[PDB]
């Protein structure tokens, strides 16, 4: 009976190459709360910090994962979630525009 | 909406890998102020906002976060404990993990007084007993859950809870309303606008943005000829942007050319009026 | 500020 998690990946500003911003993974509405977030620079694990464990009126749990980061026409980014509920890792690219 | 002070308590066992591990987090409405965490090497209460390492703390209550500290361990021990006795109430075997999380707090009336509390309880995620608004009487989702209702009506822990409610939980978000007046007495409005975004000969998306507002609650929405659009459109989960603020965006898939036929509607309580605006 | 449950489950 475990919740899957939903995943969205974004910049907190609107993108531009060159510019520094941030790289957030947002991560909710999943039961148990152990699961692995990790933000990828071309593949690679990027270094990040995770908000404290919270929850939902519905008992789901949210996490936030962030760096900062500099995009470049060069360098894709993802989110890679594993979790209890999925038999693979959920990943999930950042597009500039979502 | 009203001030709302909020704890949220987590505890997961981990059979064969020692004792359950208990994450407690502290809101006022939408801003983390406290945290703690059995795991940590030396766990206290720390804060999680600036003001709550303000001067004011040393200065008037310097063992604010002591006597959290002292709270939390103790939750820590009763949680290891509820765990424990759930196993039995519920006959599942030592081998298996299970989760048990706690949501208490007070909303504050214009009365300076106790509008509403809150108390209660899931197992593995779903109902487990509640507080009901009442502040006397407890909700059991099942046979379980019962068990405890009965344990609690017998011992009058309601009453107990009550005396929490409109004694420290009140004082305690007036406090900090107060000490975080900047942060929490504030309504950031949305900043709206619309992009573009072909998709095929017969696909437009026109996605209307919410950003920088505060606090999360919003209503975002599309309507085509003055018709509410919830119906077709995508609208995502309202999000952090990691400053203090949340993001929210609603797309809807239009035929090319009938992109004025669409309005995006704006709702928060940050703007005198609501907002609406259309592609360029 | 916090509180805890005088009794368990």
């Amino acid at each position: 009976e475990p919740r899957t998690p939903k995943i969205q990946v974004y910049s907190r500003h609107p993108a531009e190459n060159g510019k520094p911003n941030y790289l957030n993974c947002y991560v909710y509405g999943f039961h148990p709360p152990q699961i692995e977030i990790d933000l990828l620079k071309n593949g690679q694990k990027m270094k990040t910090e995770q908000s404290d464990l919270s929850f939902s009126k519905d008992w789901s749990f949210y996490l936030l994962v962030h760096t900062d980061f500099t995009p470049s026409t060069v360098d894709e980014y993802s989110c890679r979630v594993n979790h209890s509920s999925l038999a693979a890792p959920h990943m999930v690219k950042w597009d500039r525009n979502n | 909406g009203p001030h709302s002070l909020r704890y949220f308590y987590t505890s997961v066992s981990r059979p064969g890998r020692g004792e359950p591990r208990f994450l407690a987090v502290g809101y006022v409405d939408d801003t983390q102020f406290v945290r703690f965490d059995s795991d940590a090497p030396n766990p206290k209460a720390e804060p999680r906002a600036p003001w709550m390492q303000q001067p004011w703390v040393e200065q008037e209550d310097p063992e604010y976060f002591h006597r959290s500290t002292r709270i939390f361990k103790g939750a820590a021990q009763i949680d290891r404990g509820n765990l424990q006795t759930l196993r039995g109430y519920y006959n599942q075997s030592e081998d298996g993990s299970h989760t048990i999380q706690r949501m208490f707090g007070c909303d504050l009336g214009p009365d300076g007084r106790l509008l509403r509390g809150y108390n209660q309880y899931a197992y593995d995620g779903a109902d487990y007993i509640a507080l009901n608004e009442d502040l006397t009487s407890w909700t059991a989702a099942d046979m379980a859950a019962q068990i405890t209702k009965r344990k609690w009506e017998a011992a009058g822990d309601a009453e107990h809870y009550r005396s929490y409610l409109e004694g420290l939980c009140v004082k305690w978000l007036q406090i900090y309303l107060d000490k975080g007046k900047e942060t929490l007495q504030r309504a950031d409005p949305p900043k709206a606008h619309v992009t573009h975004h072909p998709v095929s000969a017969r696909e437009v998306t026109l996605r209307c943005w919410a950003l920088g507002f505060y606090p999360a609650d919003i209503s975002l929405t599309w309507q085509r000829d003055g018709e509410d659009q919830t119906q077709d459109m995508e609208l995502v989960e309202t999000r952090p942007a990691g400053d203090g603020t949340f993001q929210k965006w609603a797309a809807v898939g239009v035929p090319p050319g009938e992109e004025q036929r669409y309005t995006c509607h704006v709702q928060h309580e940050g703007l005198p009026e609501p907002l609406t605006l259309k592609w360029e | 500020e916090p509180q805890s449950a005088p009794h368990g489950v």
